């Protein structure tokens, strides 16, 4: 046997049931389609890993290896580097517990491989940049930006691995401070010298900025950690607290407001004081007081543990108080729903930069309308293998319209137009596959808005093709081929 | 307080008639702390005999205590 | 990744501390911020987390 | 919760809820503006001295 | 003299005093007053209830089920 | 708290009549109830013609009684 | 509970009738913690007359009923 | 601002509308937490348009709907 | 903290707080006499800090090599 | 109590408990849902700015 599957089976738990998130993909307006990408090992696998132990209940790292859920060709295992970019389709609930379909489109990180990562901006309608806090923004960082101002899809960051500011580099809370808006002020001056458009300049204050640690499940942006203190004390607005955190604004408590200015000497600011101070606080009483005040801080935060739980080496307990203090990754949530569209809402710049046809023509608008009726026209860019390697499958979103498993579907290759019809080439769907990394889900009717593994199709395919109705056809072009940054 | 009469008032006999004429006579089994009422085997009208019932929190004008 | 570790000698050096074996910073376009002490001042017994706990220990850079 | 925005004390007519009407001299209000009127004759006079009138079905209070 | 002050002297005395409902004088309701609770909860003793006036013993009624008690 | 999980196990396991404030007296499954009897109730018949909701959401005010 | 149901399903389309007898069924645009809602497309047919569909509607708690969509499981909310 | 502005009217006679229905014209000398607002010569229509005059009238909110 | 017991035979055997009893199988300590006791065997512990020191020095690379 | 955002700017019909209906532009509002509604005209006569409560406006839509 060819054992290159690092395949399930069986189906998880993951908390909800399938017909809820069956419901959910019919909407196309509650569903983001969102790559992941940043630099060369920068915790992206493990903040998919983060989201797989959060939705799947039975799922979780183990102490000793850091697991790599999407990372499933044995390639990857033995180089010990993300190789090809993963789909995970999952539904995530915000804060206030609203639930959300997300395509996810983890890539790796390098730039030799970011032809995959120009697939998944293809695919994708927005983008989520990861960055090492203690490195910052690289080579390949900066070419993704490049590239996603010349892809016209918004873009979001997460600062990544910000532990190694504390454990590792033994910061300051000011100077960590310093450093953290010294990378948001670089980020904001490459998207003002690659953008020409500057509505867009990332801010934590705007909604822009997430803070994660991926290998200690830590995720929030300003709103998650001031609904954190909401529901500590509920006397506070979480909205407004989050608009007063970052950007020196300073707590006067004699007055208990907030200040431009710091009202004493070495007054620090709000975002200082109850962000970073605490959190450092936390961490030492985690690893120099583990026993003493220990669970005094636990019931100052209100978490009860037991007696092993405390009884554990400090990496995996420090990665339990993360993931009972933060709960699960919500900030993510908002940040990919507030300020990614949905295909619905950003159909028209992407069926713009994509079809040769445009979105003027009336397929153009039913492309923009994201139907589930109408027509079936899809894109496949990325065209995977299966665990044998014999047979191939695609997969793409559906920009319009519904498949069906044996509904017939004529595939047409980047070289077709309207007097080349060579490229046709009709199959009916085999099954229609729901793409999480170590399994696949089979579905029957896959509306617009939707990604999907097509099984098939994998003949008349080479690279990226158009997916259209073999019969009923109107004219139909082709949609612009991947064009590579390197 | 009224908290003393409903936890008397919890598996008693009582009558309670409501806004709308709904009275309905039998054993209260649990009352709770804003008055919002369970009985056992009461009959009600306004009907016939209900047997196991609950009530709102306040929706009776005036319970009779047996 | 590479591991840049600090390591310290004295523990008279706090837990968060500047090593100037970094290199500095050196940071150089305004904040989207809101009215200062015209809305929102915080209410009665709104805190940091830890504002009772101290901030380091001897033994937290020995862990 | 609060006392009547009157201090009351003087011969004022009451109007409930409904419409139904009585004057008298008021003694005092309640926690829920429950108002004590001394000879509160129903002008739609019956009056029984002591009349405790209710503030949760009292709408107005007019001198 | 509170009102408050003023039901607690009626359940102290229970005083036979004419008791409506909240703005429903379809039962008049005079008898003596067991007493009264923190929330204006009135306990009845044997106040008949004129419609048909049936005395029934303890009855409770609501703080603001009561609008006038003379 | 203890007797609403009761009637919610009951209109679970069998057809709970509640009939509201708003003369609906509904029989059929009450799915969840709350602290201000904020009532969710799947796939019940409520009478105004018992007319069948699929999932219906009422006040605690608008509420009035419930059985069995 | 039902108020965290209504802001998870409060994308979908559902029908809201007041105690003044006005129904109002189309998109829900957004669910406060109090009653007091914005609807989307809601053809509100009043209390024995027609409907007026209007695009952007908010709700007091005067909205008593609220017949949900099937877009909401037994374990989604549980 | 909506407190700002009922503040701006006072010593003014100004028309009110009840939650029964009626118009009542008059002018406020001070307003209370519940809209229990004591009022000097103001003339209610009694949801009939028979205006009659009253004074030091602290009517409560819950009879008063809104400005008419 | 290890200024009692590092010259016994069997050092934290009696203590409960620490092992599971006198078939010393697993040990459960505190973080001081850790730092005490890194400190100490300074001379046969390595400086490193990780893996990319080995870059080709590895033991996969070892068995491509062979 | 959060829909004042929405319709700082354009008008708002509501109906108040009396039963009459006004549409008017609402420039303020208070926390309990009582909003200050500038330019009103009920349903037919003009009220000017109306401050209608929350437990008043049964109903409300946007008209402008
Ligand atoms: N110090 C530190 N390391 C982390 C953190 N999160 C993840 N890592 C480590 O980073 C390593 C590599 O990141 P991956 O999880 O493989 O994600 P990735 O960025 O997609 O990797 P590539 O595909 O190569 O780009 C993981 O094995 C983790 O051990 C963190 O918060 N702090
Ligand atoms: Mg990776």
């Amino acid at each position: 046997t060819k054992k290159f599957t690092l395949m399930e089976q069986t189906l998880p738990v993951t908390v909800y049931e399938m017909d809820f998130l069956a419901d959910l993909m019919d909407n196309s307006e509650l569903i983001r389609n969102v790559t992941l990408c940043g630099h060369l090992h920068h915790g992206k696998t493990c903040f998919v890993d983060c989201l797989i132990e959060q939705t799947h209940p039975e799922i979780r790292k183990r102490y000793d290896q850091d697991l790599c859920y999407t990372d499933i060709l044995f390639t990857e295992q033995e180089r010990g580097v993300g190789i090809k970019s993963t789909p995970v389709t999952v539904v995530l609930p915000d804060t206030k517990g609203k639930s959300y379909l997300f395509n996810i489109m983890d890539t790796p990180g390098h730039v030799n491989f970011s032809d995959e990562v120009t697939a998944g901006l293809r695919i994708s309608d927005g983008v989520v940049l990861f960055i090492d806090a203690a490195e910052g923004v690289m080579l390949n960082t900066e070419r993704l930006i490049k590239h996603a101002v010349q892809e016209r899809l918004a873009v979001t960051v997460c600062i990544n691995k910000i532990d190694r500011l504390i454990l590792e580099l033994k910061l300051p809370p000011t100077d960590a401070y310093y450093k953290l808006r010294h990378i948001v002020d670089e980020v904001n001056g490459l998207i003002s010298m690659y953008s020409t458009d500057e509505n867009l300049i990332l801010s934590p204050l705007l909604g822009n900025v997430c803070f994660s640690s991926s290998q200690y499940s830590i995720c929030f942006t300003l709103g998650s950690f001031a609904k954190i203190y909401a529901d500590t004390f509920g006397d506070i607005n979480y909205q407004e607290f989050a608009k007063r955190l970052w950007g020196d604004i300073y707590f006067n408590p004699k007055t208990r407001k907030f200040t431009k200015k710091a009202p004493t000497s070495s007054s620090q600011r709000s975002f200082v004081e109850f962000i970073l101070e605490p959190l450092y606080k936390i961490l030492a009483q985690v690893v120099g007081d583990v026993d003493t005040s220990l669970p005094r801080t636990l019931d100052e935060l209100g978490i009860h543990l037991t007696k092993e739980e405390l009884k554990l080496n400090i990496r995996p307990l420090l990665r339990l108080v993360c993931k009972k203090f933060f709960g699960e990754f919500t900030g993510f949530v908002d940040m990919c729903v507030q300020h990614i569209p949905s295909p619905k809402v950003g159909a028209k710049p992407k069926i713009e930069h994509t079809y040769t046809g445009g979105v003027d023509s009336d397929l153009g608008e039913a492309m923009s309308d994201c139907d589930p009726d109408g027509p079936l026209m899809c894109h496949t860019t990325k065209m995977y293998s299966t665990d044998d390697g014999v047979q191939f499958h695609a997969f793409g979103r559906v920009l319009s319209g519904t498949i069906h498993a044996g509904q017939p579907v004529k595939v047409l290759g980047e070289n077709y137009t309207l007097e080349d019809e060579e490229d046709s080439q009709i199959c009916t769907v085999g099954r229609l596959w729901i793409s999480v990394a170590r399994y696949h889900i089979e579905v029957n009717r896959v509306p617009a808005g939707n990604w999907v593994l097509i099984e098939g199709v994998d003949q008349p395919i080479v690279k990226t093709a158009t997916i259209t109705e073999p019969r009923g056809n109107e004219e139909a072009q082709i949609f612009r081929p991947l064009k590579f940054n390197t | 307080n009224p908290k003393p009469f409903l936890n008397g008032l919890t598996g008693k006999p009582v009558m309670v008639k409501l806004k709308w004429g709904m009275e309905y006579k039998g054993y209260l089994v649990s009352v709770d702390g804003y008055m919002n009422m369970q009985l056992a085997n009461t009959e009600e009208y306004i009907s016939g005999h209900l047997g196991e019932v609950l009530i709102r929190c306040n929706n009776v004008l005036y319970i009779r205590g047996v | 990744p590479n591991v840049v570790f600090i390591k310290t000698e004295d523990p008279d050096l706090p837990a968060f501390y500047f090593d100037p074996l970094i290199n500095p910073i050196s940071h150089r376009s305004q904040e989207p911020l809101p009215d200062d002490d015209e809305e929102f001042e915080l209410p009665e017994f709104v805190e940091p987390f830890l504002k009772d706990t101290p901030l380091y220990t001897d033994n937290t850079a020995n862990g | 919760a609060h006392p009547p925005e009157l201090k009351m004390d003087k011969k004022l007519s009451l109007k409930l809820n409904g419409g139904r009407h009585v004057q008298g001299i008021l003694r005092g209000f309640d926690p829920f503006m429950n108002l004590v009127i001394d000879e509160c004759v129903e002008m739609a006079q019956n009056n029984i001295g002591m009349v405790v009138i209710r503030g949760n079905s009292i709408i107005m209070l007019e001198a | 003299v509170q009102p408050i002050n003023l039901i607690f002297r009626y359940l102290q005395n229970r005083s036979r005093i004419q008791v409506w409902l909240y703005e429903q004088v379809n039962m008049r309701i005079e008898g003596c007053i067991i007493g009264f609770d923190e929330y204006m909860n009135l306990v009845l003793d044997d106040a008949e209830e004129i419609h048909s006036r049936k005395q029934l013993g303890r009855i409770m009624l609501k703080g603001d089920n009561i609008t006038l008690l003379q | 708290g203890p007797l609403s999980v009761l009637t919610q196990s009951v209109k679970n396991n069998t057809q709970v009549l509640i009939n509201c404030r708003n003369n609906k007296k509904l029989l059929g499954r009450v799915k969840a109830f709350d602290r201000h009897c904020n009532m969710v109730l799947e796939n019940v018949k409520e009478m105004w013609k018992d007319r069948y909701i699929s999932k219906m959401f009422l006040r605690g005010d608008s509420v009035i009684v419930v059985l069995r | 509970k039902l108020v965290r149901f209504l802001m998870k399903l409060s994308h979908e389309t559902v029908t809201i009738e007041l105690k003044n007898g006005t129904q109002v069924h189309g998109t829900i645009t957004g669910v406060d913690v109090s009653m007091n809602t914005h609807l989307k497309a809601v053809k509100m047919t009043l209390k024995n007359r027609e409907p007026v569909q209007l695009e952007t509607l908010s709700i007091g708690n005067n909205i008593r009923y609220f017949i949900l969509p099937d877009s909401l499981p037994l374990d989604t909310l549980l | 601002v909506p407190i700002k502005v009922l503040h701006e009217a006072e010593g003014h006679i100004v028309t009110c509308e009840t939650n029964t229905g009626e118009v009542y014209r008059g002018k406020l000398i001070e307003a209370e937490d519940n809209m229990n607002c004591q009022m000097s010569n103001i003339t209610v229509t009694y949801r009939d348009g028979r205006v009659a005059q009253l004074e030091q009238v602290y009517i409560r909110g819950s009879k008063i709907r809104f400005l008419i | 903290p290890v200024l009692d017991w590092f010259y016994d035979h069997q050092p934290l055997r009696d203590s409960r707080k620490y092992v599971n009893g006198s078939t010393y199988q697993r040990w459960q300590f505190t973080l001081p006499m850790m730092s005490t006791l890194y400190r100490l065997a300074n001379q046969l512990l390595t400086d490193l800090v990780d893996d990319n020191y080995f870059y080709l020095f590895d033991l996969k690379a070892f068995f491509t090599s062979k | 109590s959060s829909k004042m955002l929405q319709h700082i700017d354009y008008r708002m019909r509501c109906i108040l408990q009396d039963g009459r209906i006004f549409i008017g532009t609402f420039k303020a509002f208070d926390k309990h849902m009582n909003l200050i509604l500038c330019d009103c005209d009920e349903f037919k006569r003009v009220l000017g700015l109306v401050l209608l409560r929350g437990e008043n406006l049964v109903s409300m839509t946007v008209e402008g």
